[PDB]
């Protein structure tokens, strides 16, 4: 229980813009890199709690390049992708940012 | 005529933009594309509904950019291959999460 | 290129200085190399390169085609007299 | 660059003579206007020597002979004195910009950078020679790893321009090596479209096309060739390899294909071929034929060297898929079916029988075609003891060899 009782309280932030920009960085590698350099898009329009939401992004994106039938990731294929995952978000913020009070 | 048809939507889109505004000028697009699917050319309509759907990506949430996915899809259906009319079925399907996009739009 | 598989016979018989007498001693009885004597009698041996793309050196793998002669001519031939009985059959 | 692959269609051309004077005389008016303005002086050499005799005789290099008809490969005096002055202008500026960069800082990349548009100014007035040596230079110091791998494939492309089989290998093969470590789709891509072009001058086939149709699905042209090209080699490469049941899948129904429609000559030519082999129609099938060779297969370098091949094969697989679905035929129907004659079916047969690869007779007396290929145990046993009849004697040479040592 009491901070420093076993040694070492340490805190991990939730991720930055910034951090959350280098998590996509090193997924789009394992990917096939976006075609118009569109990594921004995805980091400015969001940013999680989690280093899971961001991978979830990677993953999302390929069902959908998938099905069109192309590889190699694009914006559109990331604009459908950030998207899906902000869409389990944006519905529990529209409930307190909409009728209240 | 054919002929005649396109004619008087080429000296409206002039017109669409040092009278009117951008609005009518990208309707009228859709139109010049919809006529030579008619006709018979394909690289015409294709590069139209191009054009479209790159600039108006921005500005996509009209019902009449809906018309371009839609178009698209009728134009790589007579090229024969149904990968990329399906593909852009799809498109249109995103761009009408909607039900209260115009009926006319739903019907197609 | 030479019986079965050449590759495995190159690879199975290289020199050594054991080798060396014996390879000299079954050779001159047969006389000489008869691949730098040939040159000399004939006044070149003279290989096509112009007139086949498949050489006489051999690229890739051969053509069996420059053994025929070219049948497009042959069938170009072939489709018009018929075309001419065809029509008058 | 990117004017390699368009002068060397054209430059091909004039020197056959099956094709028609009015197609030639064409493409070198074109060709001239380029060689002056991209100054192709060195390529135009290599051109007239390569051949020589028929074409490559009406120069100021050669004396003159009546043997070529071209007097558009006919050098100027006045070409040699601008390409000089060009050769200069540009050089020039390239060395200041080596000697400004050693001084400024990060000279590892910079002076990299202008080795690699040495390479470039010397890909555009085609001489490969000087440029091996100066994108050696750029590979050798630090850039970026996908930027080696654009380097070689460069250098591969020179390759294809002289037409040298055995230069575009060893760099392909650096590239295949370098291939994983960059990880790069773009340059695998690319690989592809490359690697399609040296496996279609190879006799090998299946190879060309499992490059070349795929690469139809996903097509680079950033510092490649046209797609017009490509999807033309790719129908060709497919039609022989490719059996019926893969044929429907990977060509005809291929959307990639279907979407680029008929606009080139070529594309329309073998397009037809195809779906008649197809469709299971003979009719049409000789006349079709004809067409696709005259139009596709000699314009085309690296077809023109396949050109006899695809003859006899196109001929021995329309046969064999009627061969196969009849016991008889006469020699009346079979010949009048593909529109031929009797006179003349007798000789297309008498070419690949005796080869054996049709497996059938014709009975000259009774006037039918009888059908004889074995499809029972006995054909299946003879496959069966040619493989371990070359195991037997490679025992035998390796066994003995160790015996002695």
């Amino acid at each position: 229980l009491r901070p420093g009782r076993i040694d070492r309280k340490i805190e991990f932030p939730p991720p930055s813009v910034a951090a959350r920009a280098e998590i996509l960085r090193i997924h789009s590698r394992k990917m096939n890199l976006t075609r118009g350099i569109n990594l921004r898009k995805v980091a400015e329009k969001m940013n999680g709690c989690s280093g899971a939401d961001v991978k979830g992004v990677c993953t999302e994106a390929g069902m959908y390049a998938l099905r069109e039938r192309r590889i190699h990731v694009t914006q559109e294929d990331f604009e459908l992708a950030v998207g899906k995952v902000m869409n389990k978000n944006q519905e529990t913020a529209i409930s307190v940012a909409k009728l209240f009070k | 005529s054919l002929d005649d048809q396109i004619f008087v939507c080429e000296k409206s889109i002039e017109f669409a933009k040092r009278e009117k505004r951008v609005f009518l000028k990208h309707s009228l697009s859709i139109k010049l594309a919809t006529l030579h699917y008619q006709k018979k050319q394909y690289k015409d309509s294709l590069a139209l509904i191009n054009d479209l759907l790159r600039e108006f990506k921005k500005l996509d949430d009209k019902p009449s950019l809906v018309d371009v996915h839609l178009l698209e899809s009728k134009v790589y259906h007579k090229l024969r291959n149904l990968a990329k009319s399906k593909a852009s079925l799809t498109a249109a399907r995103t761009a009408a999460n909607s039900i209260y996009c115009p009926t006319q739009t739903v019907a197609e | 290129m030479s019986t079965d598989v050449a590759a495995a016979q190159a690879q199975s018989k290289i020199d050594l200085t054991k080798k060396k007498n014996e390879e000299i001693n079954k050779k001159s009885l047969e006389e000489d190399d008869e691949f730098e004597d040939f040159p000399i009698d004939t006044w070149a041996n003279g290989e096509t390169i112009k007139s086949n793309a498949v050489t006489q050196t051999n690229i890739w793998e051969e053509n069996w085609d420059d053994v025929e002669v070219d049948d497009d001519f042959t069938n170009e031939l072939k489709a018009e007299l018929d075309r001419y009985k065809r029509e008058n059959q | 660059r990117v004017p390699n692959y368009e002068v060397s269609e054209k430059a091909f051309l004039l020197t056959q003579s099956k094709v028609s004077i009015e197609q030639r005389k064409e493409a070198a008016e074109f060709v001239l206007a380029k060689i002056k303005e991209e100054e192709m002086a060195p390529y135009y050499k290599y051109l007239c020597e390569e051949y020589l005799v028929n074409n490559g005789q009406s120069d100021l290099e050669h004396d003159e002979k009546s043997d070529s008809l071209n007097e558009w490969i006919k050098f100027d005096q006045e070409l040699y004195n601008e390409l000089c002055k060009k050769n200069e202008s540009k050089i020039k500026e390239l060395n200041e910009k080596i000697q400004k960069l050693e001084e400024d800082d990060e000279g590892e990349l910079e002076q990299a950078q202008a080795w690699i548009n040495l390479g470039e100014y010397y890909a555009q007035i085609g001489d490969k020679d000087n440029a091996e040596k100066t994108l050696g230079k750029s590979l050798s110091k630090a850039i970026s790893t996908g930027a080696k791998i654009d380097v070689m494939l460069t250098i591969a492309r020179l390759g294809f321009f002289y037409n040298d089989q055995l230069y575009v290998k060893e760099k392909l093969e650096a590239v295949n090596s370098m291939i994983e470590k960059g990880g790069d789709w773009e340059r695998r891509n690319r690989y592809k479209t490359y690697y399609g072009i040296h496996c279609l001058a190879v006799r090998n086939f299946k190879e060309a096309a499992k490059l070349l149709v795929d690469s139809l699905a996903t097509f680079t042209s950033i510092e490649l060739t046209s797609y017009e090209s490509i999807a033309t080699y790719a129908s060709v490469t497919g039609l022989f390899t490719l059996e019926r049941t893969d044929l429907k899948s990977k060509v005809i129904d291929s959307p990639e294909l279907l979407s680029l429609i008929s606009t080139t000559a070529a594309l329309q030519s073998i397009s037809s071929l195809t779906i008649s082999l197809y469709a299971s129609d003979y009719a049409s099938y000789f006349p079709y034929l004809l067409e696709t060779y005259a139009n596709v297969l000699i314009p085309c370098k690296y077809l023109n060297r396949h050109a006899d091949f695809f003859v006899r094969e196109m001929r021995r697989k329309v046969y064999a898929q009627l061969l196969e679905s009849y016991k008889t035929l006469s020699l009346k129907s079979m010949a009048s079916a593909f529109g031929v004659s009797v006179a003349f079916l007798d000789n297309d047969l008498g070419k690949f029988i005796p080869n054996k690869q049709l497996n059938c007779v014709i009975d000259r007396v009774n006037g039918i075609v009888e059908t004889n290929r074995p499809d029972n145990k006995n054909a299946q046993y003879h496959l069966l003891v040619k493989q371990g009849d070359g195991l037997l004697t490679k025992l035998q040479k390796y066994g003995a060899a160790v015996r002695l040592t």
